[PDB]
RNA sequence: UCUUUUAUCGAGAGGU
């Protein structure tokens, strides 16, 4: 076996028709496996420990076969629901974003590297745009580099005017960034995005080049920039998290009188449940709230160096409920649906009464995994768990 | 070990109950098929003789 | 109205009601009582509504074609093996299942 | 010695701390309870202390409370599987399989039951230096 | 034995990954290269290679 | 010890890694974005806790459910000579300069298993087959094929 | 040579969301409905609330592949101290005597509005912009 | 037009300021100390005979790490270029070990001191082991109990530190510049302030702290470096700087060569 | 067998490999396959790099 | 099983030159060298040299692989000087600057002990 | 098992610290101060001779079996 | 001038 020739490429269990492509043979030393981290995606595969298969052609015509139908550019648009797969991920992603920011400046000994990566250059290094006192490229422009020449786009995210003052929305002319912070919802999987466009416009291999042309650009300035995370980056200020204990202690309050209510006959019945059943409904509403008025919170307190911030504001990994259950309140715990049941006769755990049911006494924790768990709390969230 | 076997699913003799406070441990079990099946006791047990 | 229990026949002859516009969900009845159009287009209406509560999101032919194989012989023909079976198809295109 | 069929019968204090109600507010230690409907308690009990509530391969764990279930099962079932020294006579046995580590070193963030599962006289991994940063793409 | 018999010419093991490879291609070590083949037609362009 | 598995990638030789202010390089380095969508806290506080346990001198004491804090290892770690969330200016291997971002650093307590490649890799041309379907056969240690 | 060449007032800045680009906008003083909104760097030239520019916009500065300025070389850079170089990519003609230059300048924006007669021969493909004082 | 200001000089350790030079060139000449200084250090063992507690490997292993002198090892030539048979002596220097236990109660501990060259090259100064003082035993190999004997015979040869990790001279070498952050090529991450949450680099009296009506200039490089290097005993620090700007210097030598001959 | 110097015992006194002991496992032609001690990995070598130990000492490929 | 051997990353083979040159076409005046068995230390010694001499108008390099050995370097002057030329300049100079902190250095701790 | 020679991370000799450790906390000396008296400023160094396990103390009273 | 052997049934422990 020797350099370029198409290989089958397999991984079990296959589902969708992607799961089985071809690719082209590239020898390596050592004992494993390379994949370009791109084709993470129609695999379900990540590198904790899987494995994959390798099948080999024999005759012309199926070796022709698999050039021509199995091949990888040619799958990069899914039939299932008209759109792509292939997008990217993790590093490239948050820092490309990094990259393509407003207030990031290059000098001239990094340019000529940057733009000396690019193995779709031409030779003609572009003009700075500050001429003087100092030759200053940025980010946008060598990032345009790796895009080819006359793609058009234009996206407007949230309706802003073309002065962009919160630096949304895109606009790509020529293929050169004008405006707009390329993240996930520009290099990603969705539609309308710039894959596929250059997709459907200049042909597959086009497209099998740009992955690469960008994935170096963004890795050399990442790899020359650092990124890294930290305990203070889960830790909030104490004007907040009084503010956010607070808004429980009202919550908790308030529970304290639906109960109230409950226990006096004082309350509406809701149309085809019984009392008890409107009852529950009525308490998990006020402590999610309260949960999601908390995380809120919390949220919005973070400053604009938070690292999490930028790692969920690149849209690669994570989202809203992971800063709120590390900053404010960890919440509620379900089973099927309803919460800690009895077990022991009208009573959760010993430590407690008969027929108590405030917040803590059937599953509502109530800190923050940066400060601790009861061990009530952390008995409900294993039973949590493993329903899970 | 539990022989309750491993068809007909269900999701009652599997999950974790709550009279198991200290008796046997919370976390530690295999998983695939055999999920709250194999128990592992705690710290602090015992057998009557 | 969104009512429990189904009784097409008795519902949709009711004075104040549109008997145009009523619809169930149980599209045995609905073939029983609409034909095998009015069938085909409940379940594909279902099926969109199973994969679309979750924000997932399949294009149209597949389904339509899903719809357009259980309805093209004047029945229900369920994916089991009851319904398959039965099938005037190859011996061993049916014995290797 | 208490069973399972009385412990419904029973009350139970979790700390000594609680069996007398004190007379605070700080953000990074947890909020404890508060018994909300109960003036006046008459435990009867007491736990000696409550992280005896885990097993064997949980108590390994540093904080096994800063985490996610899934992760305490994970290692729970990872624990199992890490080389190291399984005796002090790998010499005269002839079992089928061994693994034996070069230099092995007892850990810098201990729990106290660890010292009942002879778990620094006969440790089974190493310490590192780890830094945690996206560097040049190979770590993802 | 009919519908998923077993193959020659496979290949098992573990992936890793590498950013500084192009979309379609897949690196092979050098013992299963040297174990897995290719049957080539001796023709007029390739008898010196 | 914090259910965090993963392989190797690249080995990096001593002049490369990004060896801090001190001199002082790190041997393993994992990756920010396997935290914040797992949440595994205490991996963070085991690695300043240790920090401060091999600065004084001493096993430091991890027990769940007790009263040591963040703050406190906070407080004795800004007290001893250091940044108090642990975090470095560090520089790049390469080209000796100052990486505009701190990095999270510290000793952690780390263990290896028993999956390893050279127990995993197979390939197969042409060997045995079996007897009554003259097919290839199932296993690793006979020359076997995959199905 | 020069195109478009007036004086100006900074009246706002606006800093805020970030750290080396600030926003400023002014108004002209021999004359209104002229008014411009820039970004710029601050740690190059810094500005500030209140002051006074030279303002010239210039499609070429001489009186492909970028090299490095000769000191012995000369253009219309040396009588000013900030040259940005800049892309034309909205050019409105609006309802009366109104017109809006969108000139990015490499990410960084500004935006021209005024009459007609004054901006309509700033109709090209790409524009310097140079600041004095 | 380099400069060089010592700060603490002594046997074993330097720390000092390189200044008005560029930057690759300090920090090449770093990476020049840690990859290519060609030193010495054993490289097969055939052991004899071995009946202790102790797998051979892990033995040979940790003979495999020991520091030996070699100030004149710049004059021996490499294992690939001697044209004897197996092995001769303008290539290796012969070392031999042995030690037994003797009795019923004791636990004989096979150091590293006990180790006796035997036969190299000479008049030159290489072969014995580095020493502390005039006393000192040094390194722990063995130990060993009741009738078990240790009889081993080693070969030492020359190599660098890309090979293996062995014949490494410099432990760690202390690095950094700019200690007031003037050039901003870094930033700092704070939660109230950035000046009341961060160490001062041990140097931050030698150069003065920035004004805060200073504005910013845009023309200045890294100019002054503060660099420190250790050693293990095996070399001596000055020499370890020498050897390295001379290899530094006959790597530049060799590639002008090249040049010139590729005409 | 066919040839008189596999399985015997073998020093390298040219190469990488040189000083190195190992075992003749397969001697085709000229180019030898030595199975060295000291990794556990079979070699390519030629002939001309190897000593044979024979009555006297190790002699060259004479024996 | 399938390690490269380690001393392949500094001993040159027999049919592998040390340099190889070849000269770019899309831009005149403009050449790609080729080296073996180097890393940073050697490419980035000459790149922040060369990236000085108000007579070059573009140099750079690049490793392609880290498990293989080798870098490759692109260099652009002006019309007037040959790029080899220069690259022999940049050479000289830097010998000659450690000559000269060397002779310092010895000085230093000659006086220092 | 037994004290290593060499570190882990930078490799300053550690294989000579191990029997002046026992016999300053021999002495009654502290850890910080029995390795502040040993010269090992950098925690990784500190952290190779603070952690070790010797356990050829257990390996030598099985009898031999030569 | 090649060639060159790995039972069988069943049970369990595991990895994605
Ligand atoms: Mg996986
Ligand atoms: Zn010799
Ligand atoms: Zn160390």
């Amino acid at each position: 076996l020797m350099d370029d020739d198409p290989v089958l490429f397999n991984r079990q269990p296959s589902l969708h028709k992607m799961s089985m492509m071809a690719h082209r043979v590239k020898v390596m030393p050592y004992s494993t496996f390379r994949l370009n981290l791109s084709v993470t995606s129609p695999y379900n595969a990540d590198f904790d420990g899987d494995e994959m298969n390798l099948h080999v052609p024999q005759s012309e015509e199926t070796r022709a076969e698999l050039s021509q139908l199995c091949a990888v550019p040619l799958q990069i648009v899914s039939p299932q629901s008209n759109k792509p797969v292939m997008g990217i991920v993790q590093d490239t992603l948050c820092g490309v974003r990094k990259m393509t920011l407003r207030d990031t400046f290059i000098e001239y000994e990094q340019v000529m590297n940057m733009l000396f990566w690019v193995p779709s250059w031409d030779g003609v290094v572009p003009q700075p745009a500050i001429l003087k006192p100092k030759p200053l490229w940025t980010g946008k422009q060598l990032l345009s580099i790796a895009i080819p020449s006359g793609i058009h786009l234009q996206r407007t995210d949230g309706g802003n005017s073309l002065l962009s003052p919160k630096d949304n929305g895109m606009l790509i002319v020529d293929g050169k960034v004008m405006f707009g912070v390329v993240d996930k919802k520009t290099v990603g999987s969705g539609g309308g995005g710039l894959i596929h466009t250059v997709m459907r416009e200049k042909g597959p291999k086009i497209c099998a080049e740009l992955f690469g042309n960008i994935q170096k650009v963004v890795n050399y300035w990442l790899l020359h920039n650092g990124f890294s995370i930290g305990i203070g980056d889960a830790i909030a200020d104490a004007s907040t998290m009084k503010e956010i204990t607070h808004a429980i202690s009202s919550a908790k309050e308030q529970v304290q009188e639906i109960i109230y209510k409950a226990q006096h006959n004082e309350l509406e019945l809701k149309p085809g449940m019984t009392l008890r059943e409107s009852f529950e409904g009525e308490v998990s509403r006020t402590l999610n709230d309260a949960r999601d008025s908390a995380g809120r919170s919390a949220e919005m307190n973070l400053k604009d160096l938070n690292n999490v911030k930028q790692m969920v504001s690149a849209g690669s990994k994570g989202s809203f409920i992971n800063i709120a259950q590390m900053s404010a309140c960890v919440g509620q715990q379900m089973v099927e649906g309803k919460r800690i049941a009895f077990g022991f006769a009208d009573r959760s755990l010993p430590h407690f009464t008969k027929d108590d049911f405030s917040p803590e006494s059937k599953g509502f924790v109530e800190n923050s995994y940066l400060r601790g768990l009861t061990p009530q709390e952390f008995f409900f969230h294993a039973m949590a768990g493993r329903e899970g | 070990n539990t022989p309750i076997g491993r068809d007909g699913k269900l999701a009652k003799p599997r999950q974790l109950h709550n009279t198991h406070w200290g008796l046997v441990c919370p976390a530690e079990t295999p998983e695939g098929q055999a999920c709250g099946l194999v128990k592992n006791l705690s710290l602090l047990s015992g057998i009557s003789i | 109205l969104e009512t429990d229990g189904i009784n097409l026949a008795e519902v949709m002859a009711v004075p104040g009601v549109d008997s145009s516009r009523t619809y169930s969900n149980s599209f045995v009845e609905i073939l029983s009582v609409l034909g095998i159009e009015a069938t085909r287009s409940s379940l594909y209406k279902e099926i969109l509504n199973v994969i679309a509560f979750d924000g997932s999101y399949v294009n149209y032919r597949h389904m339509a074609l899903l719809v357009d194989v259980m309805t093209s012989r004047g029945y229900l023909m369920a994916i089991t093996r009851h319904g398959i079976n039965r099938a005037d198809t190859g011996a061993l295109m049916r014995c290797s299942f | 010695y208490v069973d399972g069929e009385e412990e419904e019968t029973i009350m139970i204090a979790m700390t000594p701390e609680d069996l007398q109600t004190r007379s605070l507010n700080d953000t990074a230690k947890r909020i404890k309870p508060e018994m909300s409907t109960s003036s006046h308690h008459t435990f009867t009990h007491c736990e000696i202390h409550p992280s005896m509530i885990l097993g064997v391969a949980a108590s390994i764990i540093p904080f096994p409370d800063h985490n996610q279930s899934p992760r305490n099962t994970y290692q729970s079932a990872m624990g199992k599987q890490a080389m190291g020294v399984f005796l002090t006579n790998y010499n005269v046995r002839m079992d089928t399989m061994a693994n034996i580590l070069y230099y092995p070193q007892k850990p810098l963030a201990k729990t106290q039951a660890m010292e009942y599962l002879k778990f620094r006289e006969l440790p089974a991994g190493q310490n590192a230096i780890v830094a945690i940063a996206c560097y040049s793409g190979y770590n993802q | 034995n009919l519908m998923g018999k077993r193959v020659d010419f496979s290949a098992r093991t573990v992936i890793s990954g590498d950013p500084n490879l192009e979309l379609d291609q897949v690196g092979v070590p050098i013992s299963i290269a040297k174990t897995l083949s290719y049957p080539e037609t001796v023709t007029q362009y390739n008898i010196h290679r | 010890r914090h259910g965090q598995k993963g392989t190797i990638g690249v080995t990096y030789r001593h002049e490369d890694m990004p060896f801090s202010a001190e001199g002082i390089v790190p041997d393993l380095i994992i990756n920010p974005h396997a935290i914040p969508s797992r949440m595994t806290v205490a991996h963070l506080i085991e690695c300043l806790l240790s920090k401060v346990g091999s600065i004084r001198g001493y096993e430091g004491d991890a027990t769940p459910f007790t009263d040591l804090t963040v703050d406190a290892v906070s407080n004795l770690l800004r007290d001893n000579g250091y940044q108090s969330r642990g975090f470095e200016v560090m520089y790049n291997g390469h080209t000796g300069k100052k990486l505009m971002a701190q990095v999270f650093f510290g000793p952690t307590y780390y263990q290896r298993l028993r999956h390893m490649v050279d127990d995993k890799i197979h390939a197969r041309a042409r060997g045995p087959v079996q007897v009554l379907t003259r097919q290839p056969v199932e296993g690793r240690s006979r020359d076997g094929g995959l199905r | 040579s020069a195109l478009f060449d007036d004086i100006f007032t900074v009246q706002t800045v606006d800093n805020g969301r970030y750290n080396k680009v600030s926003r400023i906008i002014g108004i002209s003083t021999t004359n209104s409905a002229i008014k411009l909104t820039l970004d710029i760097n601050n740690e190059m030239f810094p500005v500030s609330q209140d002051d006074s520019l030279t303002v010239t916009l210039a499609n070429s500065l001489s009186l492909k592949s970028w090299r490095p300025p000769k000191p012995t070389d000369k253009s219309l850079a040396d009588d000013y101290d900030y040259v940005m170089f800049g892309t034309v990519y909205k050019f409105e003609e609006g309802d009366e005597d109104k017109i809006k230059v969108y000139v990015s300048f490499g990410g960084l924006l500004m935006c021209l509005e005024g009459g007609y007669k004054s901006l309509a021969s700033l109709k090209q493909d790409n524009l310097y912009i140079l600041i004095r004082r | 037009e380099p400069k060089v200001n010592i700060i603490n000089a002594q046997d074993d350790e330097v720390e000092l300021m390189l200044s008005d030079v560029n930057l690759s060139l300090a920090n090449s000449l770093r990476r020049t100390m840690l990859a290519e200084v060609p030193t010495l250090a054993i490289d097969l063992v055939e052991i004899k005979m071995n009946t202790s507690v102790l797998a051979d490997e892990f033995i040979s292993h940790r003979l495999g790490l020991i520091p030996l002198v070699s100030e004149d090892v710049e004059e021996m030539k490499y294992s690939r270029d001697c044209t004897c048979e197996d092995y001769c002596d303008e290539c290796s220097v012969v070392l031999e070990l042995s030690a037994r236990h003797e009795g019923e109660e004791g636990t004989t501990d096979v150091y590293s001191s006990s180790l006796i060259k035997v036969s190299g090259p000479g008049n030159l100064n290489v072969g014995e082991p580095v020493r502390r003082d005039d006393y000192d035993q040094g390194i722990l190999l063995c130990k060993l109990r009741n009738h078990q004997e240790l009889n081993i015979r080693c070969i030492a040869k020359k190599g660098i530190a890309k090979e293996h990790a062995k014949w490494s001279p410099c432990s760690a070498i202390a690095f950094e510049y700019d200690p007031h952050n003037k050039l901003k090529h870094t930033d700092f991450w704070f939660e109230v302030d950035a000046k009341k949450e961060w160490p001062d680099s041990k140097y931050a009296t030698w150069e003065e702290p920035p004004k805060p009506g200073e504005v910013f200039d845009y023309k200045a490089k890294p100019n002054r470096f503060y660099m420190t290097v250790e050693t293990t005993g095996s070399l001596k620090a000055n020499q370890v700087f020498s050897r390295g700007i001379k290899t530094l210097q006959e790597k530049l030598a060799n590639v002008l060569f090249e040049l010139e001959n590729s005409r | 067998g066919r040839d008189p110097t596999l399985n015997k015992t073998v020093k390298i006194r040219q190469g990488g490999y040189k000083g190195k002991i190992g075992i003749v496992k397969e001697a085709n032609g000229d180019r030898f396959r030595v199975e060295l001690h000291n990794p556990n990995k079979t070699i390519p070598i030629p002939c001309s790099f190897l000593l044979i130990e024979s009555t006297h000492g190790w002699v060259p490929y004479e024996d | 099983m399938n390690a490269p051997d380690r001393f392949e990353l500094f001993i040159l083979p027999d049919d592998v030159p040390k340099l190889k040159i070849t000269p770019d076409s899309r831009v005149p005046n403009c050449i790609i060298i080729k080296f073996e068995r180097e890393d940073h230390t050697l490419a980035n010694l000459l790149r922040e040299e060369l990236a000085l001499y108000p007579d070059v108008t573009f140099v750079a390099y690049k490793v392609e692989h880290p498990l293989f050995a080798n870098f490759v370097m692109r260099l652009q002057t002006e019309e007037g000087t040959r790029p080899k030329q220069a690259l022999e300049r940049a050479c000289a100079s830097i010998i000659n600057k450690l000559k000269t902190l060397d002779h310092k250095f010895n000085e230093e701790w000659n006086i220092k002990n | 098992m037994i004290i290593p020679v060499r570190c882990f991370s930078c490799g300053k000799v550690v294989g000579d610290k191990w029997d002046a450790y026992l016999r300053l906390l021999e002495e009654g000396k502290q850890e910080g101060d029995a390795l502040d008296e040993l010269k090992l400023k950098r925690y990784c160094c500190r952290r190779m001779v603070l952690t070790h396990v010797d356990l050829i103390e257990k390996f030598l009273r099985y009898n031999p079996l030569e």
